[PDB]
């Protein structure tokens, strides 16, 4: 039940809050979003009406401070800021609420969608991928490249996802070339899980974050990363049972949430066909395969 | 990707090797007592050739390397890549190739993966149809492969001494014409090569000791063989064919 107030809405804009969105008119008396569920990260995002290339947003967690949005007419965007004066913030918010100038984060208690999409996503992990230590929230936009993309392969303006490369020395032990290329279990279990992520929760958290950045911003590097992380699991002959079961749930909710219209831009045909139909784990993703076949049959 | 457009690159001064894996995994298919089918492997070879110098590194693949292994056709690609990468590591730095061209695209991943330690060596496919599978029609090459009782590398110059008299471009053209004829009609091609017994093959050579004038005759005979076989195959009267049509068919690649 936290609140992100807006100073004002000087330019016409579509505002997203998690999987929801609504349009705001130029100079409409809009002063923010209230009733934001505590306990999850959230993302507030924007697409300007006069320029759809302006597509950007902020990941935040209200447990970490009082945040608000204010338009900057010099830089031409809605910026998140933290208000350090608690008393000043609660008074602004109270006044905006009393005047009913805020949108409510839509309830419907039966719906666990947002939890299911962000189950493993943690603000401290987000802040290691998006590096701007002076703020508690993280800016992402549709054009930011990933550290892996950069070349062939402002610091805060790149997404520092974990590099996955199937044809790298990291992925392939000397003397196990064929084994390791054909069965990625070493790369998944020893290199990625034990070595870099430390655990499957952190791995899934980055996977979930990558999907959400791809979906909400159309960020191409994030879509690459999401697909890479799925393929690495499906291409491993040996994966702990609890991870495969969790992966099925994770992908199910992601595919469920995707706009059927953006199916063609957000889903990689080669990767999905391999994962669902050819891979070691082709029979381990029952729910995901069932929703894909029924929602996007023209893809497979 | 190597093709008929960037063909001269083969004969420049940048070291490069062709690798052909067609003859690595070789079998005979036969019936068992119960009437099922079974394969029996026979010795094979990797054909690795420097087209500029004619140096051929023939790695003989003894049947023992398949013992107890599954999915041999897949394994054969990886074995090829293992051996090519071992050969590269065995060469002094100044002899290592700058590029390796694979004759079949299925070799690209296995070789790329085995060559990770050599990031500056380009691994490339080709659009050329090369007749290197016919290398086992060269009697001395076939002989050394079939006689091997253990894995064994043997080095040859596949151009014999031709480079004393012709360019690499011409030598490669002669080699691929000969191999194309051997691949198309082996019996006929050998008869053209080994008919005049006054022309012999030196103990240290693979091909007969033809004079310049005799190579011209041999070469037209090989072109005629290829054309004749082309007509027999498609049921076409090669009489009607034009000089342009003729050249293309001969080239294959």
């Amino acid at each position: 039940m936290n609140t992100v107030p807006f100073t004002s809405a000087p330019i016409e804009v579509t505002i997203g809050i998690d999987q929801y969105s609504f349009n705001v008119k130029e100079n409409q008396p809009f002063h923010g979003i209230k009733d934001i569920p505590i306990g999850h990260v959230h993302v507030i995002h924007f697409q300007h009406a006069d320029n759809s290339s302006m597509r950007y947003g902020y990941w935040f967690d209200c447990r970490m401070g009082n945040f608000y949005i204010q338009y900057d007419p010099k830089d031409g965007l809605y910026k998140m800021m933290e208000e350090r004066d608690g008393a000043k913030f609660e008074n602004i918010v109270h006044n905006f609420k009393e005047r009913q100038m805020m949108v409510s984060y839509p309830k419907i208690d039966e719906d666990d969608t947002w939890y299911n999409l962000t189950e493993f996503v943690q603000m401290d992990k987000i802040r290691k991928i998006v590096r701007k230590d002076e703020n508690q929230f993280s800016y992402v936009d549709s054009s930011m490249t990933t550290v892996q993309e950069n070349e062939l392969l402002d610091p805060a303006h790149s997404l520092n996802y974990t590099v996955i490369n199937f044809k790298s020395r990291e992925a392939i032990r000397p003397g196990h070339e064929m084994e390791d290329f054909l069965d990625k279990s070493y790369y998944l279990n020893t290199v990625m899980l034990q070595g870099i992520f430390k655990n499957s929760s952190n791995y899934f958290g980055e996977l979930q974050f990558a999907f959400l950045n791809a979906m909400f911003f159309g960020n191409y590097g994030s879509s690459l990363q999401w697909h890479a992380m799925i393929e690495l699991i499906c291409s491993s002959a040996t994966v702990p049972k609890h991870m495969l079961d969790k992966l099925d749930e994770i992908l199910y909710y992601q595919i469920k949430t995707l706009p059927e219209q953006y199916s063609d831009i957000l889903l990689n045909e080669r990767v999905w066909n391999i994962c669902l139909y050819s891979s070691f784990q082709k029979n381990s993703l029952h729910n995901t395969e069932k929703i894909m076949e029924n929602k996007y049959p023209e893809l497979l | 990707a190597m093709n008929s457009s960037n063909y001269a690159e083969l004969f420049n001064n940048d070291i490069k090797l062709f690798v052909d894996d067609t003859n690595v995994y070789r079998v005979t298919v036969h019936k068992t007592f119960e009437g099922n089918v079974a394969t029996k492997a026979i010795n094979g070879c990797i054909f690795t050739l420097n087209p500029k110098t004619g140096h051929l590194f023939l790695k003989i693949i003894h049947t023992s390397v398949w013992a107890g292994q599954k999915r041999l056709s897949q394994l054969a690609k990886w074995k090829t890549a293992e051996e090519v990468s071992a050969l590269v590591r065995s060469l002094p730095k100044e002899e290592q190739p700058k590029q390796i061209i694979v004759t079949r695209k299925a070799m690209l991943d296995p070789l790329e993966v085995h060559m990770l330690d050599f990031p500056n060596i380009a691994i490339r496919p080709t659009e050329l149809r090369l007749p290197f599978s016919a290398a086992m029609s060269i009697d001395k090459l076939s002989d050394v492969v079939m006689k091997a009782t253990e894995p064994q590398m043997v080095l040859f110059n596949i151009y014999d001494d031709w480079l004393d008299r012709i360019s690499s471009y011409t030598a490669f053209s002669r080699l691929t014409l000969l191999l194309r004829a051997l691949k198309t009609n082996e019996e006929s091609a050998k008869m053209i090569l080994l008919s005049d017994p006054t022309i012999t093959i030196k103990s240290y050579h693979l091909w007969p000791s033809f004079t310049d004038e005799q190579w011209i005759t041999i070469e037209s005979q090989m072109r005629d063989l290829i054309l004749t076989e082309y007509g027999r195959k498609y049921n076409v009267n090669i009489s009607a064919l034009t000089q342009t049509e003729i050249k293309d068919i001969i080239l294959g690649q």
